[PDB]
C-alpha cells in the first residue's frame, strides 16, 4: 500500500479557490489509483473522482465535475485537487486515497473553511455555580467561550491540574460564522469559596489568551 | 441516479465482548461483470479518517484482526464482530465500487451499552460581564446521562423556545459509558431583561417525570 501525506487546513472566503494536496509514497509494484472523498455534516461521505498516477486519466462524478480538477505531478509522486468557486456546503473534510486490487489507505484529510469571517478571539464568561448548579454535594461550573473564528479554541482548568470531571463541549457554530462552546467541570461543594477555578483559553489564531477565575 | 447504500441499524449500543453484525442494503446489484461484488466496510474513530476493514465483500484487509468478516449477496451486505474490542468503537460505513459513481453508506455509530442514567440538571444563568456586552446567555448542562437521546425544552415566561437554542453533546465517557449535553438559549441583552422566569425543562428515558431546573430575575 502506498503512504499519504496531505496538505494543511484552508481558510477561505466564499468565491475563493483552493489547492490541496497529497504526497505519494511506497515501495510498491502494485497498480494503483488515487481517489478524492468529501466527508461533510451536510451530505456524510462522497466520492469526487478517481485518477491514474501512471497516466493521469481522470474520472469524475457528475456533481463534482468542473467543481474539482484532479490532476497528478508524476515527479514528486503528488497528487492534487483544485476546488473553485466555493460556498458553504464546500467546508469540509478532504480525502486523498489510494485503491489496490488488495485494499487502499487514506490520508489524514484536509479541512477546508468556506466563511466570510474574520479571525477574532473569543470572549470569555463564567459560568457561576449556584444552588441551581448543585446536586447534593456536587457542583458544576464552567466556562463559556464565545464568538471566536477559526477553531480550535482550547481550555484547560487550574492551569491544567484539573482534568478530571471536565467536560469541553464541541463548539457549535452560530448564525453569525462565529463559534461557540461551553466548559464544564463538576467538583466538591465544600470546596466554593476555598479552593479557586480558574478556566485558561486559549485562541492561537487570534493570540488570545484568557484566565477566567468562576466562583458563586 | 447514484447507488443507495442504507445502513440498519444507526446506533448499535454493544457491551464489551459481544457479537456484533451491522447489515448494507444496495438499491442495484453491487456483482461487477468480472465477477468480484465490490462492497467495502470501514472503521471511522473519533478525529481520524476512515480506515479499511473488510474489501471486496469478505477480504480482510492487512492488519484487520480475525474477530472482523464480512459477508453477503450482490445486494445485502453483513459486517460481524465475533467479539467487540474498545477498539472498535466508532463509526462503520459501507462503500461500493462496483459502479460510477462510487457511493457510501450514511454510517452506523458502535457503542457502549449501559444501564439508564437519568441526567444531574443544572442551570446557569448569564454573567454581568456578558449582560454589559449587549447579549444574553442561559446554559442548560445535562450531566452524565444514558442513552444518549434527550429532549431540552426551554420556557421563558411560559413561552416555548424555538429556533434560539444550541445543543452540543460530548463522546461517550471512556469510563463510566454516559454522555453529557449542553443546551445554550442565546438572548438580546433587551429581550432577556423583559422577562423573569427562565426555565429548561429536560425528558429523558431514565427519569420518572420530565424535570424542570428554572431561575426567576
Amino acid at each position: 500500500q502506498v503512504k499519504l501525506q496531505q496538505s494543511g487546513a484552508e481558510f477561505v472566503k466564499a468565491g475563493a479557490s483552493v489547492k490541496l494536496s497529497c504526497k505519494t509514497s511506497g515501495y510498491t509494484f502494485n497498480n494503483y489509483w488515487i481517489h478524492w472523498v468529501k466527508q461533510s455534516p451536510g451530505q456524510g461521505l462522497e466520492w469526487i473522482g478517481e485518477i491514474d498516477p501512471s497516466d493521469g486519466y481522470s474520472n469524475y462524478n457528475q456533481k463534482f465535475k468542473g467543481k474539482a480538477t484532479l490532476t497528478v505531478d508524476k515527479s514528486s509522486s503528488t497528487a492534487y485537487m483544485h476546488l473553485n468557486s466555493l460556498t458553504s456546503e464546500d467546508s469540509a473534510v478532504y480525502y486523498c486515497t489510494s485503491s489496490t486490487s488488495v485494499g487502499g489507505s487514506w490520508g489524514q484529510g484536509t479541512t477546508v473553511t468556506v466563511s466570510s469571517a474574520s479571525t477574532k478571539g473569543p470572549s470569555v464568561f463564567p459560568l457561576a455555580p449556584s444552588s441551581k448548579s448543585t446536586s447534593g454535594g456536587t457542583a458544576a461550573l464552567g466556562c463559556l467561550v464565545k464568538d471566536y473564528f477559526p477553531e480550535p479554541v482550547t481550555v484547560s482548568w487550574n492551569s491544567g491540574a484539573l482534568t478530571s470531571g471536565v467536560h469541553t463541549f464541541p463548539a457549535v457554530l452560530q448564525s453569525s460564522g462565529l463559534y461557540s462552546l461551553s466548559s464544564v467541570v463538576t467538583v466538591p461543594s465544600s470546596s466554593l469559596g476555598t479552593q479557586t477555578y480558574i478556566c485558561n483559553v486559549n485562541h492561537k489564531p487570534s493570540n488570545t489568551k484568557v484566565d477566567k477565575k468562576v466562583e458563586p | 441516479s447514484d447507488i443507495e447504500l442504507t445502513q440498519s441499524p444507526l446506533s448499535l449500543p454493544v457491551s464489551l465482548g459481544d457479537q456484533a453484525s451491522i447489515s448494507c442494503t444496495s438499491s442495484q446489484s453491487l456483482l461487477h461483470s468480472n465477477g468480484d461484488t465490490y462492497l467495502h466496510w470501514y472503521l471511522q474513530k473519533p478525529g481520524q479518517s476512515p480506515k479499511l476493514l473488510i474489501y471486496t465483500l469478505s477480504n480482510r484487509f492487512s492488519g484487520v484482526p480475525d474477530r472482523f468478516s464480512g459477508s453477503g449477496s450482490g445486494t445485502d451486505f453483513t459486517l460481524k464482530i465475533s467479539r467487540v474490542e474498545a477498539a472498535d468503537l466508532g463509526i462503520y460505513f459501507c462503500s461500493q465500487t462496483t459502479h460510477v459513481p462510487y457511493t457510501f453508506g450514511g454510517g452506523t455509530k458502535l457503542e457502549i451499552k449501559r444501564a439508564d442514567a437519568a441526567p444531574s440538571v443544572f442551570i446557569f444563568p448569564p454573567s454581568d460581564e456578558q449582560l454589559k456586552s449587549g447579549t444574553a446567555s442561559v446554559v442548560c448542562l445535562l450531566n452524565n446521562f444514558y442513552p444518549r437521546e434527550a429532549k431540552v425544552q426551554w420556557k421563558v415566561d411560559n413561552a416555548l423556545q424555538s429556533g434560539n437554542s444550541q445543543e452540543s453533546v460530548t463522546e461517550q465517557d471512556s469510563k463510566d459509558s454516559t454522555y453529557s449535553l449542553s443546551s445554550t438559549l442565546t438572548l438580546s441583552k433587551a429581550d432577556y431583561e423583559k422577562h423573569k422566569v427562565y426555565a429548561c425543562e429536560v425528558t429523558h428515558q431514565g427519569l420518572s417525570s420530565p424535570v424542570t431546573k428554572s431561575f426567576n430575575r
